[PDB]
C-alpha cells in the first residue's frame, strides 16, 4: 500500500523580510524532493535517487510552479491575519498538505488536500473530491471562495489523473528502494523497578517501512492499558526504531510476550524473556 | 509532480 | 494559535559498543511553531559538527527533525540532547540512555 504527498509551510518573519516558505515531497515516508526559500538560490532539488533521471524540464517547473505556490502562500497570510483580526507583531503559520493513496491497484483509493493555521485543521477537501470542510467562520469565506472558483473539480482532476499516474512512475524507478521490505531485528530487555516490579521493554530496530505494531500480552491476553508504546523514530539510515514497554511484577516476567507485525517478517514473531 | 495551480484563501 | 511542545529521543543508530563508531541521534517531534535550537552534548559541552534532517511535519501539523552526529561510544562518556522551544521556559536537557 502507497502514498505520495506534498506538504508545504509559510512562515512569516516580522520586519525581518517575507515569509520563509518550504516545500517538499514523499513517497511513503521517504522524501524525494525539496525547496527552500532560505537556500541561496531557491529550486526544487532532488532527495531521493531514484528522481535523478528527470530532465531539466521537470526541475524547472516544479520550480516554476512551487515558487508561484510559495508567492500565493505569502498573500495568504496576509488574508488570515485579517480574517482573525491579528496583528504585524507575532509570527503565524500556514501549512498545506496534498495527496494520494493507492491501495490496490493502479487508481486512486483516497484523495487529499488539507490546511492549517497556527497549528490547527483550517480547511479540507472532503473525500468524495466534491465538497470542502471548513473548521470555523473564517474557513467558511475561503470555502466559498474555493466552490466560486470550481477549485474541488481542478484538484479532483489532479488527484484521479496526475497525482497517480506520477505515484505508480515513482514506485518503479525506485522500486528497489520504495518496494522492498526490512524485516524488524528484535529483542527484549528486563530491567528491575522499585517495588519488586520490572520494566520489560520489546525492541524493533532496522525496518521499513514505518507501519509495525508491537503488541504486549500477558497469559496470552493483548494488555492494552499500561504500555508505554514510543513514537516511531528514524535510524538515520534510512530505517526505523520502536519500543513497547510493560511494568510487571517481579517473578512474573514469563507470563508476558510481545507480539510484532510487519510486512517484512514471513510471520508474526512472538519474543519472550 | 506538484499540481500547477495553487488557490487563494 | 496552538503550540506544542517538542518530544524527544535521545538514542544511537546501532547497538552502542565502546570503542565502535556510530551515530548519536536526537530526534526532537511533536512540535509547533517550527523554530527550535538543538545541540548534542558530551559530558556537559556542545558537541562540534552535528547536522541535522530536513525539517518537516506530521499528519497533525506538528513538525519533526533529526539531530545527529557520528561518534565513538565508551564507558565513562555522558551523552545528552539539549532542546530550547518557545513552549519552554528554559532549556530541556536528556540524558542517553543506554541500556534503556
Ligand atoms: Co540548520
Amino acid at each position: 500500500s502507497h502514498s505520495m504527498r506534498y506538504f508545504s509551510a509559510a512562515v512569516s518573519r516580522p520586519g525581518r523580510g517575507e515569509p520563509r516558505f518550504i516545500a517538499m515531497g514523499y513517497v511513503d515516508d521517504t522524501q524525494f524532493v525539496r525547496f527552500d526559500s532560505d537556500s541561496a538560490s531557491p529550486r526544487m532539488e532532488p532527495r531521493a535517487p531514484w528522481v535523478e533521471q528527470e530532465g531539466p524540464e521537470y526541475w524547472e517547473e516544479e520550480t516554476r510552479n512551487t515558487k508561484a505556490h510559495a508567492q500565493t502562500d505569502r498573500m495568504n497570510l496576509q488574508t488570515l491575519r485579517g480574517y482573525y483580526n491579528q496583528s504585524e507583531a507575532s509570527s503565524h503559520t500556514l501549512q498545506w498538505m496534498i495527496g494520494c493513496d493507492l491501495g490496490s491497484d493502479g487508481r486512486l483509493i483516497r484523495g487529499y488536500e488539507r490546511y492549517a493555521y497556527d497549528g490547527k485543521d483550517y480547511l479540507a477537501l472532503n473525500e468524495d473530491l466534491r465538497s470542502w470542510t471548513a473548521a470555523d467562520t473564517a474557513a467558511q469565506i475561503s470555502k466559498r471562495k474555493c466552490e466560486a472558483a470550481n477549485v474541488a473539480e481542478q484538484r479532483r482532476a489532479y488527484l484521479e489523473g496526475t497525482c497517480v499516474e506520477w505515484l505508480h512512475r515513482y514506485l518503479e524507478n525506485g522500486k528497489e528502494m520504495l518496494q522492498r521490505a526490512d524485516p524488524p531485528k528484535t529483542h527484549v530487555t528486563h530491567h528491575p523497578v522499585f517495588d519488586y516490579e520490572a520494566t520489560l521493554r520489546c525492541w524493533a530496530l532496522g525496518f521499513y517501512p514505518a507501519e509495525i505494531i508491537l503488541t504486549w500480552q500477558r497469559d496470552g491476553e493483548d494488555q492494552t492499558q499500561d504500555v508505554e508504546l514510543v513514537e516511531t523514530r528514524p535510524a538515520g539510515d534510512g530505517t526505523f526504531q520502536k519500543w513497547a514497554a510493560v511494568v510487571v511484577p517481579s517473578g512474573e516476567e514469563q507470563r508476558y510476550t510481545c507480539h510484532v507485525q510487519h510486512e517484512g517478517l514471513p510471520e508474526p514473531l512472538m519474543l519472550r524473556w | 509532480k506538484l499540481p500547477a495551480q495553487f488557490y487563494i484563501l | 494559535m496552538i503550540q506544542r511542545t517538542p518530544k524527544i529521543q535521545v538514542y544511537s543508530r546501532h547497538p552502542a559498543e565502546n570503542g565502535k563508531s556510530n551515530f548519536l541521534n536526537c530526534y526532537v517531534s511533536g512540535f509547533h511553531p517550527s523554530d527550535i535550537e538543538v545541540d548534542l552534548l558530551k559530558n556537559g559541552e556542545r558537541i562540534e559538527k552535528v547536522e541535522h534532517s530536513d525539517l518537516s511535519f506530521s499528519k497533525d501539523w506538528s513538525f519533526y527533525l533529526l539531530y545527529y552526529t557520528e561518534f565513538t561510544p565508551t564507558e565513562k562518556d555522558e551523552y545528552a540532547c539539549r532542546v530550547n522551544h518557545v513552549t519552554l521556559s528554559q532549556p530541556k536537557i536528556v540524558k542517553w540512555d543506554r541500556d534503556m
